[PDB]
């Protein structure tokens, strides 16, 4: 910035950390408004052959949904969803604050 | 990289101020079976101290390819949730280091012309490419019948989309389901026994915005 | 090509000038009506007409990607001169 | 702004609230019945205006379901980088708002 | 379990004016096949729309202004028995126009090239 | 993974109860606050001289609209109506018939700038890169009609900042 | 032919929670004049809510007519608790609206609709 | 009497004669097509309609195809799908890039067809061909370098006009469509040939460039011009 | 043992073998007036079976919360009265009798 | 590998197929349908007077503890006798998963209200009542939720028109905001976009 060094010293003290490493402001380190041009690449459909649509065509590979029981139409085991949900861990990079 | 000391300059005029404890501290209590079956999620269960988060039990994107903490309360008030909202800040700076260290190279939309919008200049030296645009900026795609319910970990909870498709180009039917319609319809349970200034800050830890909320 | 109407109004390049009795023309009493000065049917008059030695030729506006869709004009007809209909420019084969 | 609250007090305590919401419905779901896929997505840019990119990948994610399509890894990655992103924002703005409320 | 036998009128419970409700005859019909394309698929579904009312056009830009609310509804129904029980209950005059399906035609392209059939193509 | 925000109990030895009495009694976190303040009070106001400086911005962003024409003069636009297909406000509307000539140009194309939403799609659909959104802002009216501009008032905005509007999509042509 | 009741089993009971809600709209006709501070006078408001009563009296179907009772008393809790304004009351009352002819001549006149 | 053929496996009776197309829309699939008409001869030249039979090696064009009893059409197969999306190809490779500018366009059976049953691709690098549009009257307004060659119109002028005077002039790719000479194709029913070209090589000229057909609202009528009532 | 069991609202049991035993006994003597031919009468019973005998062989609270994989103890006595609640309604339900009525002919037909 | 194909989770498949019989099995009164989707997810049609019992089993049952309402809402398709259609969704925490539950309704059939097993079906009933004319018999508080107080009609139902029938403005003869009917400077314009070419032959329909 352009503060002076008293005032620097100054408002390190009274909010206890060094505010010159971070500055609100930006001064000079943001990139150039001016960029040069860019190349950008292509998908991975971008083939000359071996390319068929059919083959590649996601919305046509899509089903009306299953009918699993209708109402027209040995002991079993009780069953689930799905699996119960492992009790997560708690954090070993800060697991208190 | 300059963000940091934000956070900390934020927590310093309110972490610690006996002010905002008093303000925040013991209001807008609710019991963690409460909350569920009033239909909370986020933030809210987060505080009351259930330890659910969609990004982390049922991933989309490439969640599941960083590493985050989950903050999770404890006594269910707006401190707490005010806590758990910094840490969430915190850990969004730890996903956008992970994100900018890991961002991979290649094309940006899906390489299918038929449902994202070919290249400016494919379009101006290909009949096909042409054709694609045409269909696609005047008709549209069409999805295939169905009806599904998607749901994301929004920063103010649990939002989804509820999208019915009859087959057309246009969505039949479109339930919008906003974590703040369930929040506020609850804040006559955790404004009892309150005061106005109480029920100010339940609204504020609610977080309510009201174009989500009425649609 | 800015032509006055008999009531002194400017015409715009679609034609477009109120009529005598047409009570609408007071929107423009105490102010000014919008009229852009420029013709592109006068300037794409105005510009001359490229001569290749091809039957067909193709335009693209000029500019790669900033112009329009590339077309192939035939020029056969020696009647007329073959006019690229995105950019209306008029190509021809040397006659003479 | 757009929020009535008929509360009942006794005295200090509030003994019974009743949010009065509906001040800013805009039938966005009757628009959207209106409208194509591509042209329903400003729709929900605009539902929660401090998570708009959440909305646009929920929205997203929910279209691309039904195509059983898949966006590239590099999509996915800037769609993750930039819905943090708008997580920071509307963290800020929540807590914010919070104490500008509350002094 | 009460029994009833009216004719399921929710003309009070719509909340469309009465005029919109006794001044509107609808059109109950399959939409006909568009002739520049040889496409189909558009007229398989019943469709139930109102009659058109005046349009006139805005002093000032000069766009098409209106004053029915209905001009834009247009519904879709599986079957006509749905469509006219659906103009029914809710109360409006209606139209119905039956189904003009395409009759099976003979076609052999053997026919185009006859001994002494008036069939005979010049060209091909 | 998972932490705990606000469990941790306090010690309750004489040390940290006496610390915990003196911060009762002596504002210590009070004071603290007030020094923060002091230091932002101390600090550079992040404030730019409105309308002297401007706020940056990029050549994708949109603003007022235009139409802009070929280096020969002849105008872009070819009456396709993509326009109006993809609007998501219907804010564009279009009517064209056969020119003096022949070409196939507009003879209506207006837009309501009070209906638009400002979404950049129009841009996006044209084939020929007639319509685009300017970087101009600052185009406030005193009244509602001002803001229904047609194809004069568009003709004009492109010739008004054809250049800049020249320049932005040769700086950003290649992204699209 | 068969279906659920919604609350009368038959008429009787439908007519009798028509006169309740009736009464009830009538005995709060002078409060809603009072609050909202009406231009209307006490009659006006009575022959109003008679009118409103009197253009639903060809429903024979109990439910259709439990369906009309159910939002007349939510009307009715509306206007009690004053959650509506001055200007709703009003919009009862057709008053701004040009007095549309009903004759063959005149809408001849006027333009083309029927 | 009635023979029983296969559509994806469903059982249909059909007429002795009848065509893989028409066995088709009995069981409810509209086989793609571009020169088939079903009020004119038969073409069999597009070959858009190429269909797999479940035994064949070698497609079939379902337009032209009789039915034989006991065949199994396999209308959704990677071999039909494979020569659909070929035959898309080479349409769209010659077609040129004009349908901003074009009175077909949202209303066009090759780009309709293109997004069902075509590549979202093009992989032709070369130059397209042009043609020297016509002149056939002041009804009929041709651009003869989006023509498919699919001689619907001669087929149409012939048989139901009775007007012998278009044809094909040409060999190879360089074949055209056209009356060879500057004769006007006049009659009283000359607009149907505007109706039945699959793309914009013929389109109305007092309809030119006025509107588009997503914008237009359809209102079912009758003509009162004569006694035909039409 | 445990000081809180981290969610608001749900208390810390002292005694929760005791609990586990008593409302698995009374959810098995609640099923006994249901049929036995009943769907639903079988399966509860086989869960609570299961889950019962874990209470009965673990007497450490940190083996069986791990075995149990139902959380907390007390999320386990609370999923355990609720069961019993579910157990009585159902009973007053009788949910088990053949189906009330088909829908229309299409009715779930979609898209349409 | 196929780039642009979603990928496709049969273990998820066959445990939602698995679990939607296990439910089904459990409750033949009133479970009409069960689907599992392509997408993996588990859809129950169910009778509308099962919906209390449904919901609850849902709720409480120990191997299906769908604790969260995660959403209510209704569709309208007018083709069908049974216009509306109530749909559930339900979120379990425990095995985190999720459930749809869809129900059929007409105009003047009542359903019982859920706010005894869940607490949001109070306002996503009071919303549904609101938007569509579903009424709810045993609801607490009914009233309109979203719509303007003294608002005709049920905006949300295929026969409303877009634009409604009234509009607001201020009048200064009445010095207030008065209603009038809608008019509107330039009409809403109606686009054909349907294309005549079927797109999803898996789809088709019977000839009929
Ligand atoms: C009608 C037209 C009128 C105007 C006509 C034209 C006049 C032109 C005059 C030209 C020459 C003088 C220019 C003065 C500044 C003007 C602005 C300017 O150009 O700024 C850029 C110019 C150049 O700096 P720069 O290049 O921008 O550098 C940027 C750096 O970031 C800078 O880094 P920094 O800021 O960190 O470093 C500087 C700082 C560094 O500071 C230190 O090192 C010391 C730190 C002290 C800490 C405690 C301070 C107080 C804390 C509480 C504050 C609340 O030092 C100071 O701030 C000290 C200032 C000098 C002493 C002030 C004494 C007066 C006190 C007034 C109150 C009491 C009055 C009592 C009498 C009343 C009766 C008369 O800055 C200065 O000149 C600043 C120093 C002078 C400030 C004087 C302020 C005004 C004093 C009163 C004058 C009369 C006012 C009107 C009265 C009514 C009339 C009707
Ligand atoms: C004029 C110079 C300015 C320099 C200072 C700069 C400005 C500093 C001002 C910042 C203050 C910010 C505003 C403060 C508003 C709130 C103040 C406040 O909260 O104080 C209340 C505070 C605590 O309240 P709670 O914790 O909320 O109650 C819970 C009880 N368990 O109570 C108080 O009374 C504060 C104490 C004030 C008196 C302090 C006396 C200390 C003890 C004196 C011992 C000496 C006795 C003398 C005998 C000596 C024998 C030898
Ligand atoms: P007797 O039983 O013969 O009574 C005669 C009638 C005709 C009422 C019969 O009861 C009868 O058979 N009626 C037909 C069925 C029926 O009861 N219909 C009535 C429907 S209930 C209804 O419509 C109530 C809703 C009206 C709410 C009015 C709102 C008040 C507006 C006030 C505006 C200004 C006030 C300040
Ligand atoms: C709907 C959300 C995104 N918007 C906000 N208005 N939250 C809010 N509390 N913000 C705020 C701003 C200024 C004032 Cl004076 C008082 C409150
Ligand atoms: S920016 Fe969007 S809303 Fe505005 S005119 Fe363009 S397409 Fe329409
Ligand atoms: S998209 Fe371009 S060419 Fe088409 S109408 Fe708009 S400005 Fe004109
Ligand atoms: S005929 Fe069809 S494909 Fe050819 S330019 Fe016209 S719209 Fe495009
Ligand atoms: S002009 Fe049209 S109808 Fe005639 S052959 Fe060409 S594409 Fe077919
Ligand atoms: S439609 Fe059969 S080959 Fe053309
Ligand atoms: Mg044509
Ligand atoms: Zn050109």
């Amino acid at each position: 910035a352009s503060a002076t060094r008293v005032i620097q010293l100054l408002r390190n003290w009274a909010s206890g950390r060094d505010l010159q490493a971070k500055l609100q402001l930006r001064y000079q380190e943001i990139s150039k408004r001016t960029q040069p041009p860019p190349k950008l690449p292509v998908g991975p459909s971008h083939k000359l052959s071996n390319n068929y649509y059919c083959t590649r065509d996601g919305r046509r590979e899509a089903m009306p949904p299953s009918i699993v029981m209708s109402s027209q139409k040995t002991e079993k085991k009780a069953v689930t969803p799905a699996p119960p949900i492992k009790r997560w861990e708690l954090s070993k990079d800060q697991p208190y604050l | 990289k300059n963000f940091s000391f934000r956070i900390d300059e934020l927590e310093e005029m309110l972490t610690n101020n006996r002010i905002w404890r008093n303000r925040t501290v013991d209001i807008g209590v609710v019991t963690a079976e409460d909350a569920l079956n009033y239909g909370f999620s986020g933030v809210m269960l987060r505080g009351s101290g259930i330890q659910w988060d969609l990004r982390k039990t049922q991933p989309y994107d490439v969640y599941d390819q960083v590493e985050f903490d989950v903050p999770i309360g404890s006594r269910g008030d707006c401190y707490d949730r005010y806590l758990c909202r910094v840490e969430e800040m915190r850990q969004s700076l730890r996903i956008i280091s992970q994100c900018l260290n890991k961002m991979p190279p290649g094309e940006i939309k899906v390489d299918d012309a038929k449902v994202s919008p070919p290249k400016r200049a494919e379009m101006k030296t290909s009949m096909e490419s042409l054709i694609h645009h045409f269909k696609l900026y005047t008709e549209g795609y069409q999805v295939p019948p169905g009806a599904t319910y998607t749901a994301i970990e929004a920063p103010k909870g649990e939002f989804g989309v509820y999208l019915v498709s009859d087959g057309s180009s246009r969505p039949y039917r479109c339930k919008i389901k906003a974590p703040g319609f369930a929040h506020l319809a609850g804040l006559d349970k955790m404004s009892k026994g309150h005061m106005l200034a109480d029920v100010v800050a339940i609204i504020g830890t609610q977080d309510i915005v009201f174009g989500e909320v009425d649609r | 090509g800015v032509r006055t109407s008999p009531t002194g109004e400017k015409v715009t390049h679609t034609g477009q000038a109120y009529d005598d009795g047409d009570y609408r023309r007071v929107r423009f009493s105490d102010r000014q009506k919008e009229v852009n000065e420029n013709f592109a049917i006068d300037l794409i008059a105005e510009q001359p007409v490229s001569e290749v030695g091809s039957r067909v030729i193709s335009c693209d506006g000029g500019g790669g990607a900033l112009g329009h869709p590339r077309v192939y004009i035939n020029l056969d007809k020696e009647t007329k001169t073959g006019t690229c209909g995105y950019c209306g420019l008029q190509f021809r084969q040397p006659h003479h | 702004g757009v929020l009535r609250l008929v509360m009942e007090l006794s005295g200090e305590m509030v003994r019974k609230c009743d949010p009065h919401i509906g001040l800013l419905h805009r039938g966005t779901e009757k628009l959207i019945e209106y409208k194509t896929y591509l042209q329903a997505l400003p729709y929900f840019d605009r539902l929660d205006y401090v998570s708009m990119m959440c909305n646009e990948q929920a929205y997203s994610l929910a279209v691309e379901k039904l195509l059983n399509i898949q966006p590239p890894p590099r999509a996915q990655w800037i769609r993750v980088l930039f819905g943090e992103i708008t997580r920071l924002l509307n963290h800020i703005m929540a807590v914010t708002t919070h104490a500008l409320d509350i002094g | 379990l009460i029994a009833v036998d009216e004719k399921l009128d929710i003309t009070t419970l719509t909340g469309v004016p009465e005029e919109h409700i006794k001044t509107r005859k609808v059109r109950i019909f399959v939409p006909a096949r568009n002739n520049m394309q040889s496409g189909v698929n558009n007229t398989k579904k019943w469709k139930m729309e109102f009659d058109t009312r005046e349009r006139w056009e805005n002093p000032l830009m000069g766009w098409s202004s209106t004053a029915d609310p209905l001009s834009n509804l247009v519904l879709t129904f599986s079957t006509k028995e749905d469509a006219v029980a659906f103009a029914e209950k809710n109360g409006w005059s209606f139209d119905v126009e039956e189904r003009k399906v395409p009759k099976p035609k003979s076609k052999s392209y053997g026919a185009n090239f006859s001994w002494n059939k008036r069939t005979r193509v010049s060209t091909k | 993974t998972y932490k705990f925000v606000n469990m941790r109990e306090p010690s309750m030895d004489m040390k940290s109860v006496t610390d915990r009495a003196a911060q009762t009694l002596l504002w210590t976190e009070l004071v603290r606050g007030l020094g923060m303040t002091l230091s932002y009070l101390f600090r550079e106001p992040a404030t730019i001289n409105y309308p002297f400086e401007k706020g940056p911005l990029s050549p994708r962003f949109r603003g007022e609209h235009a139409l802009r024409r070929y280096p020969s003069g002849e105008e872009r636009c070819i009456a396709c109506k993509l326009c109006e297909a993809v609007c998501p406000a219907q804010a564009i509307t279009i009517e064209a018939e056969p020119r003096a000539d022949g070409s196939r140009r507009t003879t209506r194309y207006d837009i309501d700038m009070t209906k638009c939403i400002y979404c950049g799609f129009c841009q996006e659909a044209c084939p020929v890169d007639a319509i685009v959104e300017g970087p101009n802002f600052e185009f406030s009216t005193e009244t509602h009609e001002e803001l229904l501009y047609n194809k004069e008032k568009l003709l004009n905005n492109g010739d008004k900042w054809e250049a800049e509007i020249a320049a932005n999509i040769q700086a950003d042509y290649l992204y699209r | 032919t068969s279906v659920k009741p919604i609350f009368s089993r038959d008429m009787n009971e439908a007519k009798r929670r028509v006169r309740e809600l009736y009464r009830a709209w009538y005995r709060e006709v002078p409060n809603t004049v009072h609050l909202f501070q009406l231009d209307i006078s006490v009659k006006q408001g009575r022959d109003k809510v008679r009118e409103m009563f009197m253009k639903n009296a060809h429903v024979t179907d109990p439910r259709v007519v439990d369906l009309l009772v159910i939002k007349g008393k939510m009307e009715l809790e509306e206007t009690i608790n004053v959650w509506k304004q001055r200007t709703h009351i009003m919009r009862f009352f057709h008053e701004t609206e040009a007095p549309r002819p009903t004759d063959f001549l005149s809408k001849f006149y006027v333009g083309h609709d029927p | 009497n009635l023979i029983e053929v296969f559509v994806d496996g469903q059982s249909v009776m059909v007429e002795p004669g009848t065509t893989v197309l028409q066995a088709c829309e009995k069981v409810g699939m509209q086989i793609p097509r571009f020169c088939y008409h079903e009020r004119l001869s038969v073409a069999g030249n597009c070959r858009m309609c190429l269909v797999e039979i479940e035994k064949a090696p070698k497609v079939v064009a379902a337009c032209a195809m009789p039915v034989m009893k006991g065949w199994n059409i396999l209308t959704n197969s990677e071999k039909s799908k494979k020569a659909r999306e070929g035959v898309m190809e080479f349409l769209l490779a010659n077609h040129p890039l004009d349908c901003p500018i074009c009175d077909q366009g949202g209303e066009c059976d090759l780009q309709d067809q293109s997004m069902m049953f075509g590549s979202d691709r093009s992989r032709f690098l070369e130059g397209k061909r042009a043609v020297e549009d016509k002149n056939i009257g002041p009804l009929v307004k041709t651009i003869m370098t989006r023509c498919i060659q699919c001689t619907r119109c001669i087929r149409f002028a012939s048989e139901i006009a009775g007007v012998d005077d278009l044809g094909t002039t040409g060999r190879g790719n360089d074949m055209q469509v056209g009356t060879y000479i500057e004769k006007m194709f006049m009659s009283e029913l000359s607009g149907n040939i505007i109706d039945i070209c699959p793309v914009g090589a013929l389109t109305s000229k007092p309809y030119a460039f006025t509107a588009r057909p997503w914008e237009t609202r359809k209102t079912e009528s009758i003509d009162v011009m004569d006694a035909v009532g039409s | 043992l445990k000081k809180t069991t981290g969610l608001v609202g749900l208390a810390v049991c002292e005694t929760p073998h005791e609990r586990l035993k008593i409302l698995y006994t009374k959810i098995l003597d609640v099923l006994g007036q249901i049929p036995k031919n009943a769907a639903y009468r079988k399966y509860t019973e086989q869960i609570t079976n299961e889950k019962l005998g874990m209470v009965k062989a673990e007497p450490d609270v940190k083996k069986l919360e791990e075995q149990l994989q139902g959380g907390q103890i007390e999320e386990v006595i609370l999923q355990a009265e609720n069961e019993l609640s579910l157990a009585r309604k159902m009973l007053r339900w009788k949910p088990w009798e053949p189906l009330v009525e088909e829908p229309p002919a299409n009715q779930w037909k979609w898209p349409i | 590998t196929r780039p642009t194909i979603r990928p496709r989770n049969d273990v998820v498949h066959k445990q939602l197929s698995a679990f939607g019989q296990y439910v089904a099995e459990i409750l033949p009164k009133y479970v009409q349908q069960v689907q599992v989707s392509c997408f993996n997810e588990l859809e129950i049609f169910i009778h509308p007077d099962g919906v209390i019992p449904v919901l609850t089993f849902l709720r409480d049952h120990t191997n299906a503890q769908f604790k969260s309402l995660a959403d209510l809402t209704a569709v309208d398709v007018p083709t069908r006798q049974n216009r509306f259609e109530i749909v559930y969704n339900l979120l379990s925490l425990r095995f985190n998963s999720r459930i749809r539950v869809k129900t059929y309704t007409d105009e003047l059939t009542p359903i019982e209200s859920s706010v005894t097993v869940y607490k949001a079906a109070n306002w996503y009933e009071r919303e549904i009542w609101d938007m569509f004319g579903v009424f709810f018999a045993n609801h607490p508080d009914l009233r309109r939720i979203l719509t303007d107080y003294g608002f005709e009609g049920h905006p949300f139902r295929k026969d409303f028109p877009l634009s409604g029938y009234v509009e607001l403005r201020y009048d200064d003869e009445v010095k207030r905001v008065v209603a009038e009917p809608v008019e509107l400077a330039q009409e809403f314009r109606k686009f054909d976009l349907n294309s005549p070419w079927e797109a999803f032959p898996a789809y088709r329909q019977p000839p009929e």
